[PDB]
RNA sequence: CCUCGA
DNA sequence: GTGTCAGTAGCTGTCACGGATGC
DNA sequence: GCATCCGTGAATCGAGGGT
């Protein structure tokens, strides 16, 4: 296990001395930012502070090494200084953490790429979208296994540019910022345009938890009344949804080749048979299969 | 008859049960945890009356606890007395409206005694606003009322833990004594049979180190516990032997880094565990080792500390446990069982409420006083000093400001109709300080204790993360001046049942042995059958003699909560539906009118009165004038009262408290008698929904697997409409290039959009006001070095921004009210903020397409279709249902109770003659004479665990009353024969049909829809931002990605985390190329990625892209 | 008082560019519509700040001439712009 | 371990008093574990991804 | 390293990759999607591409 | 388009190499004039101008000085984004 | 982080 | 400029598991 | 050479309210 280290510093090229720092870095001013609130005061980072205890203890230093400072003020500062530096990377990694206001441990650098809050995990693998929405799920016996019914409310913030680009084609609207003042303040003669928009547009439906490829379907919007998504019951086994309150988000294809993997790959109606085990799911479930 | 008391309507109940006790104000673990803590009379009365003898109130017991107040030296002294109240600093109303603090100036009387000069002087110090608890248990902080819940917080004491070895596979066995206050010891037997014991959490020494620091010598040592072979192994592998040489060893590991004086170890190591001041086991925490030892079990309780023979008693209670022995007495102690305890036992598990918990908090600002005092004594002069110089309240009025600002306890009051704002007065909450923590709660915690029969109840309980964390206060249940739950017992003297209560612990509980409530009793008290139920100490249940039942319980009902009383035939709906029944009553939406449900259960008066949204007179007379606005009582003796109706407010969930007079003018009304009641009550009762006609079908896939198809009849008619209330704000500030002003000259807006708006910029009072819609007009100047070259281009071809308070997406109603705040005006805001303006917009909620219903049974559903009147299946006689219920989604989740109630609602709404003829029929023999004859819309009562048997239910429905036209619509089966509305055919079966108790849910989807094309992005990660209210976007998380991998869109995938989420010139691109119609540009990289790279280099970490030439690209 | 870090405190946003990208999507159909002398002075004047002796130094053109084009050209702008609607 | 007495009572014929209360136990740890055995599951899952 | 670094124990893989010098091949569903890429798969591939 | 992405041990001299400027300063901002505090933790001269093009002194605060050295203030006028990507640094004693 | 919904 | 005693709160009511750390 | 003790991990999305 020795060697699996040094080995890497032999072949690699780098030195070993970059394990001991003669400057570190600042993070630029975005990253910690100061915010103001609302009663005048202010809250900030606790980078900051973590950075600001640093600088601190590093000028002290200064002051000692020039003041010619006995032998002990001198070395118990720069130990100060190591318990500094560890806490900005790494706060609480060695000992107890640096404490806040209230006993609150601090962050530190290493404590935003950990765990679910992390970089990472938060805002690489999953990021929050645009062109999205949710609504409550209702069951609609008469659509299409293909078919989806989304509120127009939805569907008008859903589609806003591309409503506001076919009325100002059609001369509904004198230009594109007089179209989006329409959809803003709702008139109308968005009603009937819409419609032209959300032709065959197929959207994507998804409810969480997100266990299998299932949970993930695509559907042929359809302009309804009423603020509640509705939903084919013969695809609410794959979600595993029930209507007691379940709650489904959907997403918009933008690209040409989106909407292609919605139509051809996710589409409701090519994805009847389970992955797991190639028995049907889209089938007679429950009221149905008692009918027959 | 039931709940006879007030004056209330009389409604039935199927009761077979007497009740010895009726329910106590359910209000009261507030109120008298709050008069303990400031002493009221009316405490104090009940404390003198209890047979207690000297009680403390709350303030009084800090302030004895402090003084005096002395230096090192002893010349000077001050000390505190006797704390009053002033009258209240503003109403209650009033603090609600202005955004300040309900609160009452708290007085003290302080005295300076001067010991070098024989002379004091005592005087009235003013020490702060002290926050008061209104009459229905809340705090008013900033405006927004408050509810302190009661924590559940281990009890101070001894307790013993017998641990299991991992890989030695041996029994071990550990000790912690729990003071109320500082420092803790814990002794344990390692897995080398030695004993020792960790002091504050610090490094574990031999339990001998503590001996010979208290002056034991290791002989008299040997002389106690030589009986164990790992006490003698203890002091043989000990390291330094002596008196004063342990005692610096304690010194080094508990304070290190200081020099070890023989006296600066031996002051602390006996003020860390025997002075009053760093340490003190409460009036309770004494008592309940003096148990567990069995010492000074006759002394009155007026040792506050802990003492060095409690500590020997302790260390032999845990050897002998050790090795086996089941019994030990104390040298000069009575017997005692040894044995381990449960920690979650409600007897070592204590509740703390309002007063307890506040007084902490005033003891923490009263020690920072402390000390400030004491150094403020020694500067000035000791001649020109008194009570006002030495004083400093600012870390005092800190204190509650920090605790009713910030803590887990001082939680946003539950306002969404009266029964959930009296379940939050009376939570029982195991998170929080001193407690412990989320992540630090094993299974065990929150799991059903044999302990909590009568205490606190097993069914209501979240079933979220924070499940068996926090519970309610069972219905008889109250809490002692010691903090533990008493529940109320009939005493059994010799197989008799007596109506002599007594309230026991829950220790005091496991000593006797009790009865079932639903235990057969004699007319004069002798059980009918020998064996009876009868439930035994460690949660042990079986049948026993009669001769042997020392106590029973009170009522069948006393070991639920106030909403689990409140569900009809409880006993037949398992725990899981149940606890969904009784946590979404809490969530019922008040509506426009309110109707009392016809199968009740008893609790709903009670609850509604102890409640407090309801208005009852004070004490009796006549009505002298009543209106909308107010009602004024004139008493028998002369004086008036008037109680003035809370009309249209808003309640802390946006639901509508709108209270109406019930009685008249020239009203006689007694005392205690409801004259208005408020949101969800009628004639006084709980009123949380609506009686529905149901009918239990499926219908043609519109009520699939819990869906609910309802009749446009309950929308005609507004049966299921709710108010709903919300709150917009608005300030205008002073700003850097000058001031924000609102008015109504906005710049490029038309006068059609303000025509609405006063000449302030104001929408007036009764607008209709879409979303977009401007409120108020604020305009905020911009500099010029702010604008694009576009909008200084577009500025030179043709200074203030529009900031105007618009309507947000989703919101719609009338304008009912302005409230507007202006510094110019006497009126006081915040630093910088020159003028503030509220508005409040009202919508009337019509019953939609996805709103939520629910019964009492976790029976929830959404609606998945409102059809017109004719499209119901209607019974015989052309009435239309209102409601469908899907079948298969009945029987699997096992709550029988919505059939039972189901049917006993249609008895209840047609009416019932029994034949009386040829005697009472069998079946109607226990039933109460009361009963025989019912007519059509009659309330009843199913007492919970009692009431309503299925045999008398199906006798019920054999004579049920027949219609106008004298048909009997259902059969006796209950089900009755309906037709298709659609069709015409009647349908081929019977159905079963009856009316059942419908809640509508705040969960409506005018509140839960959204969407979102493009809006604001977080700064940080450059991600569209979250939430509704902050017009954000939905999370495509990490499994969603895992789908879009899963069916290989990876251009979707991109698309999702490029174009359309922080691609900074991508997203602009494809908003562009949209208005223009060409295709979708190319995606970027995402400026979080970005952010990425320079987190990894902030710790120097060197991150390069590099090409596939070799050369870092920049 | 605060950390960002700490829960309770709102944390930053900045709003969308649709209606800065429609303005320019307008500005540069109406900006096509001039004349290369024209065009070239207001991109000089607005999108590069310059002051007028500036323009008329690089152009090699008089001081009043740069004052009497941007004076057009911004006429010029105005009238393409109410043509199609665009909001005073 | 099962309980050496039984739930003899049917939801149709009425719990008593203390079957309710003795059904708690199992039903309370039925929801809690099941909050437990969806958490390890969850988990798993993303390890096999 | 890219790939582990999100997975578990993010401290002690990031450590082992600079002491290693690792270089990350982007070619990985989980690193694609991390920086934006097309994943190697389904219609990511060469083949279809 | 960019192959493979290399970590590795950040040489001190590549910390430097990064930095626009020591952080010599332990000050923060003004609490009355939001201005940053020079060589503070938010120095203009090091990480960048507050707002876009605008300097600390205040003598170039229009977009005609794209590249200026502020010689009273010592300000880069470029757009507020560097402020995401201008790292600073501490030399340790 | 308090309460809550699938 | 400073000068007699002048001394945290809080807290352990999580756990399975692996391997470096340490007697 | 081995017991201890250190550090790592512990489901997804969503609403509203305080400091």
């Amino acid at each position: 296990k020795r060697l699996k280290v040094v080995a890497a510093f032999q072949q690699s090229g780098n030195s070993p001395m970059g394990m001991v720092l003669d400057a570190v870095p600042v993070i630029p001013p975005e990253l910690r930012p100061m915010v103001q609130l609302d009663g005048g005061r202010f809250a900030t980072s606790d980078l900051n502070d973590l950075y600001r205890r640093v600088i601190n203890r590093n000028n002290r230093l200064k002051r000692l090494i020039d003041l010619g400072a006995p032998e002990i003020i001198v070395n118990n500062e720069k130990r100060m200084l190591q318990e500094s530096v560890d806490a900005l990377f790494d706060n609480g990694r060695r000992g107890r953490p640096v404490t806040g206001p209230g006993n609150r441990p601090l962050k530190s650098l290493s404590d935003l790429l950990k765990g679910k809050q992390g970089r990472f995990r938060q805002n690489l693998l999953g990021k929050r979208v645009d062109y999205s929405g949710r609504s409550v799920i209702v069951v609609g016996p008469q659509l299409k296994l293909h078919q989806c019914g989304l509120p127009k409310l939805m569907a008008l913030e859903l589609f806003k540019p591309f409503v506001m680009k076919r009325l100002v084609d059609l001369n509904h609207a004198q230009n594109i910022k007089s179209a989006k003042r329409m959809v803003e303040r709702q008139r109308p003669q968005v009603w009937d345009v819409l419609e032209e928009v959300i032709a065959e547009h197929p959207v994507l439906l998804n409810r969480a938890p997100t266990l299998h490829r299932l949970g993930i379907q695509a559907f042929e919007p359809m302009l309804v009344e009423g603020k509640a998504i509705q939903l084919h019951p013969l695809v609410c086994e794959a979600f595993n949804a029930d209507f007691d309150g379940d709650q489904m988000a959907v997403h918009l294809p933008l690209s040409a080749e989106a909407q292609a993997e919605a139509r051809i790959l996710m589409l409701s109606s090519n994805n009847i048979l389970s992955p797991a085990s190639g028995r049907p799911l889209a089938m007679p479930r429950l009221d149905m299969v008692t009918g027959l | 008859s039931n709940n006879s008391v007030p004056g209330a309507p009389n409604r039935v109940s199927f009761a077979k049960l007497r009740e010895p006790l009726e329910v106590p104000g359910l209000l009261d673990v507030q109120t008298d945890s709050f008069e303990w803590l400031i002493g009221s009379p009316r405490w104090r009365e009940s404390a003198a009356e209890r047979g207690d003898v000297n009680p403390v109130g709350g303030l009084e017991e800090v302030l004895y606890e402090l003084s005096p107040i002395e230096d090192f030296s002893g010349s000077m002294s001050l000390s505190f007395s006797d704390p009053r109240f002033d009258d209240v600093k503003a109403p209650v109303d009033e603090c609600k409206d202005k955004d300040m603090t309900y609160a009452a100036p708290l007085f003290v009387t302080a005295e300076f005694i001067n010991n070098n000069t024989g002379e004091i002087k005592s005087q009235t110090v003013f020490m702060g606003d002290f926050p008061m608890m209104t009459e229905k248990g809340t705090f008013i902080i900033n405006g927004t009322e408050r509810v302190v819940v009661s924590q559940l917080v281990r009890s101070p004491g001894v307790y013993f833990d017998e641990t299991i070895d991992k890989s030695t596979d041996k029994t071990l066995h550990s000790v912690k004594v729990i003071p109320s206050r500082g420092a803790w010891l814990e002794f344990d037997v390692d897995k080398r049979d030695t004993v020792g014991v960790r002091i504050d959490r610090k490094r574990r020494q031999p339990v001998t180190v503590l001996l010979k620091a208290l002056g034991w010598t290791s002989e008299q040592i040997v002389e106690r516990f030589g009986f164990s072979e790992i006490m003698r192994s203890t002091l043989e592998k000990d390291n330094t032997v002596g008196t004063d040489e342990a005692l610096l060893d304690i010194y080094r590991k508990l304070r290190p880094g200081e020099p070890p004086t023989k006296e600066s170890a031996q002051t602390l190591l006996e003020n860390l565990f025997f002075k009053e001041k760093r340490y003190d086991l409460a009036r309770v925490g004494r008592y309940k080792v003096n148990k567990k030892l069995g010492l000074h079990v006759g002394e009155p309780i007026t040792s506050s500390t802990l003492t060095e023979e409690d500590v020997v008693a302790t260390i032999e209670y845990l050897v002998r446990l050790h090795e086996g022995q089941t019994t030990m007495t104390v040298p000069g102690g009575v017997e005692v069982p040894v044995e381990t305890d449960d920690i979650d036992h409600f007897g070592n598990r204590r509740l703390r409420t309002v007063g307890e918990l506040i007084q902490n908090q005033i003891r923490v600002g009263m020690s920072r006083m402390e000390r400030v005092v004491r150094e403020r004594m020694t500067t000035q002069d000791v001649e020109a000093i008194t009570p006002q110089t030495l004083i400093n309240i600012r870390p005092v009025v800190a204190a509650i400001k920090e605790f009713f600002g910030t803590s887990q306890l001082s939680q946003f009051m539950d306002q969404n109709n009266p029964l959930s704002g009296l379940t939050h007065k009376r939570r029982l909450s195991a998170l929080g300080p001193g407690g412990l923590s989320r992540e630090r709660a094993g299974l065990e915690v929150r799991d059903v204790h044999p302990s909590h029969y009568g205490r606190m109840c097993p069914i209501e309980t979240p079933e979220g993360p924070n499940i068996g964390l926090i519970g309610s206060l069972s219905v008889y249940a109250r809490v002692n001046p010691f903090g533990f739950i008493e529940t109320p017992y009939r005493k059994v003297v010799d197989g008799v049942v007596s109506d002599e209560i007594v309230y026991l612990t829950a220790d005091e509980e496991d000593r006797h042995v009790v009865a079932q409530a639903n235990s057969p009793i004699d007319a004069d008290g002798r059980f009918v059958e020998p064996r009876v139920l009868v439930r035994r100490k460690a949660g042990e249940v079986e049948y026993v003699p009669s001769s042997e039942v020392d106590y029973m319980d009170v009522s069948p009902r006393q070991m639920v909560s106030v909403a689990t009383a409140m569900i009809p035939f409880l006993e037949h709906d398992d725990a899981n539906r149940a606890l969904m029944g009784a946590n979404m009553q809490r969530q019922a939406v008040p509506l426009v009118r309110s109707e009392a449900p016809l199968v009740g259960t008893g609790m709903e008066l009670r609850a509604a009165i102890d409640a407090g949204d309801v208005v009852v007179a004070e004490e009796s007379g006549v009505i002298e004038e009543v209106s909308a606005d107010y009602i004024t009582v004139m008493h028998d003796n002369g004086t008036r009262r008037t109680y003035r109706m809370r009309k249209f407010a808003r309640s802390n969930h946006g639901t509508c408290a709108n209270q109406c007079p019930i009685v008249d003018a020239g009203d006689r009304v007694e005392a205690g008698q409801v004259i208005a009641d408020g949101p969800c009550t009628d004639d006084g009762e709980m009123a949380l929904g609506k009686n529905l006609l149901v009918a239990i079908m499926p219908w043609e896939g519109h009520n699939y697997e819990d869906a609910i198809i309802l009749s446009n009849r309950l929308v005609e008619e507004d049966v299921l409409t709710s108010i709903h209330i919300e709150e917009h704000e608005i300030d205008a500030r002073d700003t850097k290039l000058g001031a924000e002003e609102i008015t109504r000259d906005i710049p490029n807006i038309s006068d059609e959009v303000l025509a609405d708006l006063d000449e302030r910029g104001i929408v007036r009072i009764g607008a209709e006001v879409r979303d977009g819609d401007i409120l108020v007009g604020k305009v905020t100047p911009k500099g010029e070095t702010e604008l694009t070259p576009e909008e200084r281009l577009l500025r030179a071809i043709f200074e203030v921004r529009d900031t105007s308070l618009k309507v947000p997406h989703g919101e719609s109603g009338k304008v009912i009210g302005i409230r507007v705040f202006s510094r110019e005006d006497e009126d006081e805001l915040p630093a910088g903020v020159n003028e503030l303006v509220r508005v409040y917009v009202a919508q009337k909620r019509k019953i939609s397409d996805g709103d939520k219903l629910a019964g009492r049974h976790g029976n929830k559903g959404v609606i998945g279709k409102i059809l017109p009147v004719e499209d119901m299946p209607f019974l015989a006689d052309g009435t239309p249902v209102d409601i469908i219920l899907n079948t298969h989604g009945v029987p699997r989740r096992m709550n029988i109770g919505q059939i039972l109630e189901t049917h006993l609602g249609w008895c209840a709404h047609s009416g019932w003659k029994v034949d009386a003829a040829k005697g009472v029929p069998d079946w109607a023999a226990r039933l109460p004479d009361e009963l025989l004859e019912a007519q059509p819309n009659a309330i009843v009562s199913t007492p919970v665990f009692d009431g309503a048997q299925e045999a008398e239910l199906q006798g019920l429905l054999s004579c049920t009353l027949p219609n106008r036209d004298g048909d009997v619509l259902v059969d006796a089966d209950g089900k009755a024969m309906l037709f298709d509305g659609r069709s015409g055919e009647p349908f081929p079966y019977p159905v079963t049909v009856g009316y059942m108790y419908i809640m509508k849910l705040h969960h409506l989807v005018d509140d839960k829809i959204h969407a979102r094309s493009t809006g604001p992005y977080s700064m940080i990660t450059q991600q569209p931002l979250g939430g509704k209210a902050q017009f954000g976007g939905q999370r495509f998380g990490e499994m969603e990605c895992w789908a879009m991998q899963a069916y290989g869109a990876a251009y979707t995938l991109q698309e999702l985390l490029t174009i359309k989420s922080d691609d900074t010139v991508g997203r602009v691109k494809v908003y562009e190329a949209i208005v223009k119609g060409e295709n979708i540009p190319e995606p970027g990289i995402p400026e979080s990625f970005k952010v990425l790279l320079k987190e990894l280099q902030s710790l120097c970490l060197n991150v390069e892209v590099l090409s596939s030439d070799g050369a870092a690209i920049e | 008082v605060g950390s960002t870090d700490q829960s309770g405190t709102p944390e930053q946003s900045t709003p969308d560019e649709v209606n800065a990208a429609l303005d320019r999507l307008l500005i540069a159909d109406a900006l096509a519509q001039l004349s290369a002398e024209h065009r070239a002075v207001i991109q000089r004047s607005y999108y590069r700040g310059w002051s007028t002796a500036q323009i008329a130094t690089d152009l090699g053109i008089a001081e009043g001439t740069v004052k009497s084009r941007l004076h057009y050209a911004v006429r010029a702008l105005r009238l393409t712009l109410q043509e199609l609607g665009v909001t005073r | 371990e099962f309980i050496p007495r039984p739930v003899k009572s049917s939801f149709r014929e009425g719990l008593t008093v203390l079957e309710y209360f003795i059904n708690t136990h199992g039903a309370r740890k039925g929801l809690a574990d099941t909050a437990l055995r969806t958490a390890d599951s969850g988990y798993l899952t993303r390890r096999l991804v | 390293w890219l790939s582990a670094a999100s997975f578990q124990e993010t401290t002690r893989v990031l450590t082992d990759a600079a002491i290693n010098c690792r270089s990350d091949k982007l070619n990985g569903l989980k690193e694609n999607v991390i920086i934006g890429k097309l994943i190697p798969a389904g219609t990511g591939i060469n083949r279809y591409r | 388009f960019f192959d493979e992405l290399r970590i590795g041990l950040a040489t001190a001299e590549d910390i430097r190499q990064w930095s626009y400027g020591e952080v010599k300063k332990p000050e923060t901002i003004n609490y009355r004039t939001l201005k940053p505090e020079k060589d503070g933790l938010f120095c203009e001269k090091i990480f960048g101008p507050t707002r876009d093009w605008e300097c600390y002194c205040g003598k170039y605060k229009r977009v005609r000085f794209k590249g200026i050295i502020c010689e009273r203030c010592g300000v880069e006028v470029t757009r507020a984004k560097v402020r995401r990507e201008r790292m600073g640094h501490i030399e340790l004693a």
